[PDB]
């Protein structure tokens, strides 16, 4: 028996000769049985002599010394005499003995493995008079000090034993979609809930309820943790309320709630942690649960925005404007919303119509409470007294933007936002079921019956021949062409306008003018991508999901309908794609695929080609090869470790910075001051006691895990490598290339064209 | 080309007075605000040596003065800089600034080891201060606090002398004002405050 | 003779004329200026200055942070690191606040110089601040040369960090533990 | 080949440039470059279907087999000259693109209860 | 004196509620006699609402000193 | 799994047995599935009237155009683009937009539901580190990793992180003398006078194995305890 | 050799391009006809090293079936097929582990593409 | 048979370090021109027709 206490300071020291023999003197001189039962469990059915000897519960290990008559110097102290030598009594005992501090500096005793982690058991059976030389007795313990687990085992021992520990009372299942539940609600089936035990102490009311069934089952009212591997940001650890329902061994939750999880329903699993103590149960629904972390502090705005179906339905309700539903299908949709019905805005729209029909934009007023004031100038929508009144060609006030109605509802009352987004989904789904969203073949055709596809083809074939002459003009901005751009008559001007294959061949090799031949095509293709609004009706199912910003954009429609565009990769070798890629362009000397040229160092190429065939007409076997060369960079998977090793070394640089009670930040090691005042934009001093650096390191981890890793060819490297090169400040790899800056701020601006003459 | 050398020496004499004005050492208008032709038309242009030793004291006091040394020959050793060390001990001053053309010698660096306790003697090259460092936009203005103001600051924020953010002595701003180990400096931001303790 | 320079300097590789709308180090009292981008291959700014006798020196500064700090102070180093991070994170895709950008600049410039994002720059930061905590330095690098070299000097570790306190059953300093006490007072 | 009299060689068929798991996929050039690579060596290798016709001599773990396998409606040229109908696994289903009460959100599939009890997709 | 904030933080409330629910789970006499509510989370909430708990917050300054804070003077929204 | 009457039924009698999301089309970028569904529909439906002039090849590099499928599906009673007018299953009214339909070819994969369920209710214990075993056949338990612990650090919960890495993980005791700084095993120190005042602390087994490795490597520990 | 020096000068001058490894004009494969022979060529030397060492001891100072031990190739080829280790094509003291892959029988399409691959 | 065109670090007077022709045959490092006279031609003017390519003489004749 012993009283309880807490440790406060760990002290490291070299184990001296007195430090070994002071404890656990059990069977010191026994060379025949060096794995004796008095110090461990050698046999699988062994017994300790001086213990209770149960199955690895009473005995926590028993050490022992090894008496060696030979005197050997420890290898940790052997490096001191190699540096304590000089050309010069009293000076040989002062500078050489400070950290040992006049000790013996010799290994007389030696500790033994306690036979709990012993490869290592039958090694110390022959060091009772091993040899005569002082080298074979030093190597025999040098191999024993090197075959341990704390020797590079290494970091893999640390991050699997001390940093990451497996825990009980958990569950791991795949998740599916279910929009019938609430926001902070999940679903556990009966086969999992009938086995997971949750402890709770006895009370005076349920004394006849627990004894007729402490260890009870996972009933309703409890809360569990949710987690998706890997943890991207801070809001990926939401604790939601449990609700049992009969399901065939799969969990389910709201598909609009998967936006903090950043995962889809294509097979992703969900980790589940269950608490048992009351101190771990009350803290879950106070700081961790979904009704508390409603503010995404990485961005400073709303966290739970609209999903995929609800965004498209909220778009179509306010943009369609030509559906007049009567009072029969209006009172059915007034049950999912907690507000009453507005008066009918249309009493009689036609002499052949008798019943008062409602308005589509009047149906969207069943979600805003009475007293809601909201105005967005970019979409001209005005919400006056809980009823929106205007709408003109806007979709930015619905998704995660700058100013939207979700953030203005979270700033209004912040008490029933989870009861507003829930009714904005369970009513909009029933409304979209009455209309039906389907992608037919006419949506990929994007054209009329006859001659409208031919006009589109004859316009694409002329817009892809002008974007080539635009890019050909940009290659005349080379300093070797300074005599051509002058106001003077030339004789070799016809050789620079007739050669069309030569200007395509110059774009492949020498990748220093190929960065202005991609950005020129990307600026001449903006007048080509704008053809998807003149062609095709407004009821096309792609233009609905593209203008609302649900899935895709206008770039993912012109490749379906008109043309794929340009294809450029990072770096390739010994082959490049020519212009006019057909069957006839498969000759050796006149194409850069097989032979470079005839005249010539062209071993390395950077390919660039434009395809005029879309995903609907059909790709050529060469156009399906260009699309396999270019899109091969997005197929690798050996790059996910690079946003995993960045945020691991970035973590502890801010993970100890917290907020003290003095109004300033601190440092947990030496009580140092990082800064004197936190840089809060809001005037409310509510950030006190929380680790504001641990939510700032994940704020940079979330901008690195979701980084658009589509690299530019040769000038810019990557949006993640440019972040790492800024974050790596003190990593001085070398002084090979240093760039300066010379600002032209002087008296040259008073004269005419002073900056161009000064530069 | 002696005109380029006279312009390079004019820039040093123009930035030194502007550094001492930011340090506040009672600079008259005869040396400050000098044109590019006034150094030729006023001073002796036929002087091919470093004859720019200027005596100047403080503003609020006249006991401690400052020596702006200009050695003639480069690569100053212990055999040549004896008179550059004897004058400060003969006229009993405690602060002096000397500039160099090339890099220093270790024999001269072993001379300021036991001599910096009484008379502080620091060095910085003239090949780097061709422009003004304090006039840059990226660096804000600083205010070196007095010991009568450093005592009331550590008792208000209840912070010790080692729990503050550190600034090195070899930094070109802490060496610009002639700061030693122990004093703090107030640094403002374009409108918050953040002090820094010199390590 | 075929490698000797005939025009310009000797250590300058190439210069470029760029045009940016929102550059670093603003004018502080118009329009967007155009500046040169000199690229060098001893010192960096102490040898590019006396080579040009056409001095139009305004707010010129080196682009590298390790040179900009060692030239113009750790304040200009922090001010250029914030401006270099607020472009990289904005080009990464998201839109972070300055509250999470200034804290990294104030935490990576504590000892007057910018340190690397590794363990060799973390030990050199934790050994200047007089906080001998060698436990967390062993969980980042290899644990072989972190406990042997620390036991040969006699350091005294303390339960200060979060990982150093959670490993021995205790709670971290911040959060809901070890920052306040719940004790029944007699008054 | 009929119009130009300049050619000296010709290919047998343009569909015979892919592997046996990729040249039987219908409209292999209409798909994305990372969407037929995600199916030619990632979905056909783990798709249940036909199995060994002699389950009395082959004893190995995880030997699954579909009850009613079905050849597809189309007949590609790489599946006609091979004279083999074993490399097509899975059954046919009359699909329909529709927003069905939000239950098929985020790349999910809602199915029929009265179709999995009649023999479809039983294994 | 008292140089700290007047409002109660959530990180202290989440510990005060757990420490109070631990007593009610171990049969503590409720000095608020609220009826209808029986769960130890609802009893501690109604006890913090009536501010009748015998708990005081002894906050720890990072310098080394300390100062107490009673629940009768501490307010919470 | 919806029942048969609740699906949107067609005039002929066909019921859609698999309904996919139309939002996955402009992001996955897979056209030709709506072409496969329009080419398999024109060869399965009967012609009213020519069962020889129809195309049913669907060659990968010799694909038939849209003008050949939209004119072969038109000759049997269906629409050109493949879509058809569907009704409602719950209400019964007509829909304002048609729904595309076609007999595609779907495959079933290996990864089922029962082969991925995994929970832990304090089963077997690993004999080395006293942790739950990572066996899918026996009782399992998911590892509480580094970022999964930093996410609870950032939330400010330090009392939930205390029962996660100590209580639900390996939990052992450790005795230590007060004057002497050497631990042994009840409490019995051979360096000090035995059983005068010995205190015990709460250290997990993952850190107690570190002390056993350091003492077997050659580094002792001298730690003091409060109260 | 004169043509070999001329071909080097024509490639240093920039006329003849250098031969790259990323093509199939300069790359050949081996499918159990030039890959299985290396494991026999290596192990027959191991058998001859044992036969000479057995005949050096029994003659200094007629079991012909004992002097030619057949338990080396039978225990070598099965050991190479089990763990997947092989011999290096260019080096001698190196072992690759990519020649042997376990055949799958989940569907007859997997065993059709597992037989036609290229490393 | 590895014919190498590299600098002559060996058998040099620390000034003449230019591109030379060395052949690596059975680890001998013999010069190529002495292997030319070792067999066959026995003539220096008749040893350039075997290396005849008709190219521009810029730095290969050196
Ligand atoms: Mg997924
Ligand atoms: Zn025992």
């Amino acid at each position: 028996q012993v009283p309880v206490g807490t440790l406060t300071s760990i002290g490291f020291s070299i184990s001296n000769n007195n430090d070994r023999d002071k404890m656990s003197v059990l069977e010191v001189e026994a060379p025949n049985q060096v794995t004796d039962s008095r110090l461990g469990l050698p046999n699988p059915d062994s017994v300790c002599r001086t213990c209770g000897s149960k199955d690895r519960k009473v005995c926590e290990g028993h050490f022992g010394v090894i008496n060696f008559a030979y005197s050997i110097i420890n290898p940790y102290f052997l490096k001191e005499v190699a540096a304590l030598l000089n050309k010069i009594g009293i000076d040989q005992r002062l500078i050489k003995k400070d950290i040992p501090m006049f000790n013996s500096l010799g290994l007389t005793s030696f500790p033994v493995t306690p036979n709990g982690y012993r490869e290592r058991t039958r090694i110390y059976k022959k060091l009772v008079g091993f040899e005569g030389n002082t080298l074979e007795l030093s190597s025999r313990v040098m191999e024993c000090m090197q075959y341990s687990r704390l020797f590079s085992c290494g970091l893999r021992f640390m991050k699997d034993v001390l940093l990451g520990k497996r825990s009980d009372h958990t569950f791991r299942t795949v998740v599916v979609g279910d929009p019938s539940l609430k926001l902070n609600e999940i679903g556990i089936p009966e086969s999992i809930a009938k086995r997971l035990q949750v402890s709770e102490h006895l009370n005076q009311c349920n004394k006849e309820r627990l004894v007729t069934s402490i260890f009870r089952s996972l009933m309703d009212g409890d809360t569990v943790l949710m987690n998706r591997p890997p943890s991207i940001h801070q809001h990926s650890l939401i604790a939601m309320t449990v609700r049992i329902l009969p399901t065939t061994s799969v969990v389910s939750l709201n598909p609009i709630c998967c936006l903090p999880f950043r995962g889809d329903f294509d097979g992703d699993c969900l980790h589940g942690y269950v608490p048992q103590s009351i101190q771990a149960k009350v803290e879950l629904d106070e700081l961790v649960a979904l009704d508390k972390q409603l503010i995404n502090r990485q961005n400073g705005r709303n966290l739970l925005s609209l999903g995929q179906d609800s965004l498209t339905a909220a778009y179509l309700v306010n943009v369609e404007k030509n559906c007049y539903l009567n009072r029969a299908q209006m009172q059915q949709l007034q049950m999912y919303c907690p507000f009453q019905l507005p008066p009918p805005a249309i009493i009689k729209a036609s002499p052949s119509s008798t019943e008062p029909q409602w308005t589509g934009m009047q149906l969207f007023g069943m979600l805003f409470p009475p007293g809601f004031d909201y105005t967005y100038p970019l979409n001209n929508v005005v919400v006056s007294n809980g009823e929106l009144l205007s709408f003109s060609e806007g979709s930015a006030w619905l998704r995660d933007g700058e100013g939207n109605f979700i953030e203005r509802l979270l700033k209004h009352d912040k008490g029933k936002v989870l009861d507003i987004i829930y009714s904005a989904q369970e009513m909009l789904s029933q409304w979209l079921l009455m209309r039906g969203l389907s992608v037919s073949l006419a949506d990929l055709y994007l054209s009329s019956d006859l001659q409208s596809r031919k006009n589109l083809t004859e316009e694409i074939s002329y817009g892809l021949r002008e974007a080539e002459q635009v890019c050909n003009k940009q290659q005349l901005m080379v300093e070797s062409w300074r005599d051509f751009l002058a106001v003077n008559g030339e004789d070799k001007e016809e050789d620079s306008v007739s050669d069309l294959a030569r200007f395509c061949y110059e774009r492949q090799k020498s990748a220093t003018l190929s960065e202005l031949a991609v950005s020129a095509f990307k600026d001449a293709y903006r007048d080509v991508q704008a053809l998807a609004y003149r062609y095709g009706d407004q009821s096309n199912s792609f233009l609905i999901m593209s203008k609302a910003g649900s899935k895709g954009n206008i770039g993912k429609l012109v490749q379906h309908s008109m043309c794929i565009g340009l294809q450029n990769s990072a770096v390739s070798l010994s082959f490049g794609f020519p212009r006019e890629l057909t069957c006839a362009a498969w000759n050796d000397p006149n194409s850069p695929l097989r032979g470079a040229k005839g005249k010539t160092t062209t071993e390395s190429y950077v390919p660039y080609g434009v395809i005029e065939n879309s995903f609907l007409t059909g790709l050529n076997p060469l156009e399906s090869f260009v699309h396999s060369v270019t899109s091969r960079d997005s197929s690798f998977s050996g790059n996910a470790d690079l946003p995993g090793t960045l945020s691991r070394r970035l973590m502890f640089f801010m993970r100890d910075i917290y907020a003290a009670y003095d109004g300033t930040v601190r440092n947990s090691f030496g009580n140092q001051l990082v800064q004197f005042t936190y840089e809060t934009d809001g005037p409310v001093e509510d950030i006190t006691g929380e680790a504001l650096g641990s939510l700032s390191a994940c704020a940079l981890s979330e901008a690195a895990y979701s980084a658009l890793d589509q690299p530019i060819s040769l000038l810019e490297t990557s949006p993640l490598l440019n972040l790492k090169n800024v974050l790596e400040c003190g990593s001085k790899k070398g002084q090979r290339e240093q760039t300066m800056s010379l600002y032209l701020s002087e008296y040259l601006s008073k004269k005419k064209h002073g900056f161009e003459y000064g530069s | 080309l002696t005109e380029e050398e006279l312009k390079r020496l004019y820039r040093i004499q123009k930035t030194l007075m502007q550094m001492l004005r930011d340090r506040g050492y009672f600079i008259a208008d005869s040396e400050l605000t000098m044109t590019k032709q006034q150094f030729i038309r006023k001073h002796g242009d036929n002087m091919k040596r470093e004859d720019l030793v200027t005596l100047k004291a403080k503003r609020n006091d006249n006991s401690d003065q400052l020596y702006i040394f200009f050695p003639d020959e480069a690569k100053v050793g212990v055999k040549t800089m004896k008179m550059y060390t004897n004058r400060m001990k003969s006229e009993n001053v405690f602060r002096a600034i000397l500039v160099v053309q090339q890099n220093l010698t270790p024999f001269a660096r072993t001379c300021i080891s036991e001599i910096s306790s009484k008379f502080h003697l620091e060095v910085f090259q003239e090949a780097e201060m061709l422009v003004n460092i304090k006039e840059h936009v990226l660096v804000p203005e600083h205010q070196v606090l007095t010991t009568e103001e450093k005592k009331t600051l550590l008792e208000r924020y209840t912070v010790k002398e080692t729990q503050l953010p550190r600034i090195q002595v070899t930094d070109p701003i802490a060496r610009y004002f002639g700061l030693k180990r122990g004093q703090v400096v107030k640094i403002i931001r374009p409108r918050y405050v953040t002090y820094r303790y010199v390590v | 003779l075929l490698d000797s320079p005939v025009k310009g300097d000797q250590g300058i590789k190439k210069v470029n004329i760029l045009w940016t709308d929102r550059p670093k180090a603003p004018k502080r009292n118009l329009k967007v200026t155009m500046y040169g981008d000199r690229g060098k291959r001893t010192a960096l700014l102490e040898t590019c200055l006396p080579i040009m006798d056409m001095i139009d020196w305004g707010r010129s500064h080196p682009d590298n942070i390790r040179q900009c700090c060692s030239v113009y102070g750790i304040d200009a180093g922090r001010s250029i690191f914030v401006a270099n991070l607020e472009s990289a994170v904005s080009d990464t895709g998201k839109e972070i606040l300055r509250e999470h950008l200034l804290l990294v600049a104030d935490s990576l410039s504590v000892t007057g110089e910018f340190v690397a994002l590794n363990a060799k720059g973390w030990s050199k930061q934790r050994q200047v601040e007089s906080t001998p905590a060698p436990f967390t330095q062993a969980c980042f690098s290899s644990p072989s040369q972190c406990f042997l070299k620390a036991a040969k000097e006699g350091v005294r570790d303390d339960l200060q960090g979060s990982i150093d306190a959670l490993a021995w059953g205790k709670v971290p300093g911040f959060g809901t533990g070890d920052q306040f006490e719940i004790i029944i007072s007699p008054k | 080949l009929k119009e130009p009299k300049i050619y000296t060689h010709c290919e047998l068929d343009l569909s015979f440039l892919l592997g046996v798991s990729c040249a039987v996929v219908p409209f292999a050039n209409h798909d994305h470059g990372r969407r037929v690579l995600y199916q030619s060596q990632k979905h056909c290798q783990q798709a249940i279907g036909f199995s060994s016709t002699n389950p009395n001599i082959r004893c190995d773990t995880l030997s699954q087999q579909l009850f009613y396998p079905q050849k597809p409606l189309f007949k590609t040229l790489a599946s006609e000259c091979l004279k083999k109908e074993v490399l097509f696994n899975g059954q046919n289903a009359i699909v329909a693109v529709n927003v069905h009460l939000g239950y098929n959100q985020e790349d999910s599939i809602v199915m029929n209860k009265a179709s999995l009890e009649r023999g479809m997709f039983r294994s | 004196p008292r140089k700290t904030s007047k409002f109660m933080t959530k990180y202290e409330r989440a510990r005060i509620l757990g420490t109070r629910a631990l007593q009610i789970s171990m049969n503590a006499p409720v000095m608020v006699e609220l009826e209808g509510e029986t769960d130890p989370l609802e009893i501690a909430m109604k006890e913090l609402r009536q501010r009748k708990i015998p708990f005081t917050i002894r906050r720890y300054l990072p310098d080394g000193s300390f100062e107490e804070w009673g629940v009768d003077e501490l307010i919470v929204e | 799994l919806e029942e048969q009457q609740n699906f949107p039924f067609t005039i002929q009698g066909i019921v859609p047995d698999i309904v996919i999301n139309p939002h996955a089309f402009p992001s996955r970028q897979t056209p030709g599935q709506l072409l496969e569904a329009a080419l398999s529909k024109g060869i399965a439906c009967p012609i009213q009237k020519a069962y020889t002039k129809l195309t049913r090849h669907a060659t990968p590099f010799s694909t038939p155009g849209v003008t050949e499928i939209t004119e072969q599906l038109h000759r049997a009673g269906f629409s050109r683009w493949g879509n058809e007018r569907v009704y409602n299953g719950r209400s019964g009214e007509m829909m304002r937009s048609m729904i595309f339909m076609g007999p595609t070819f779907y495959q079933r994969l290996v990864h089922m539901s029962e082969d991925k369920v995994k929970f832990r209710n304090t089963g077997p214990v690993h004999p080395l580190t006293r942790q739950p075993v990572a066996d899918r056949k026996r009782f399992g338990g998911i590892k509480f990793g580094e970022m999964e612990r930093d996410c609870l650090i950032a939330h400010g919960a330090s009392a939930n992180l205390h029962e996660r890495l100590f209580t639900l993980s390996d939990s052992s005791q450790m005795h230590i003398c007060r004057k002497c700084k050497t631990y042994a095993n009840g409490p019995y120190c051979r360096v000090c006078v035995s059983s005068d005042h010995v205190v015990r602390v709460y250290v997990p087994y993952g850190a107690k194995l570190l002390c056993q490795e350091l003492f077997s490597m050659g580094i002792t520990l001298n730690f003091d305890t409060k109260l | 050799l004169g043509y070999m020096v001329k071909c080097l000068l024509n490639s240093y001058a920039g006329k003849r391009k250098c031969e790259n490894r990323d093509s199939f004009r300069n790359k050949r494969i081996e499918l159990a006809g030039e890959l299985l022979e290396r494991e026999i060529r290596v192990h027959l030397a191991h058998a001859r090293r044992k036969m000479t060492r057995a005949m050096q001891k029994h003659l200094s100072g007629k079991p012909i079936e004992h002097y030619l031990d057949a338990s080396v190739i039978t225990n070598g080829l099965s050991r190479a097929f089990s763990t997947g280790a092989w011999s290096h094509p260019f080096r001698k003291m190196e072992r690759v582990s990519g020649v042997v892959a376990n055949l799958g029988r989940a569907n007859p399409l997997q065993t059709l593409i597992d037989l036609r691959r290229t490393r | 048979f590895i014919v190498r065109l590299s600098e002559n670090e060996k058998a040099e007077d620390y000034k003449r370090r230019e591109k030379v022709l060395t052949v690596y045959f059975l680890s001998t490092e013999i010069p190529v021109w002495l292997l030319f006279f070792a067999l066959g031609v026995s003539s220096d003017k008749e040893a350039m027709d075997l290396i005849a390519f008709d190219g521009d003489d810029a730095s290969i004749t050196n």
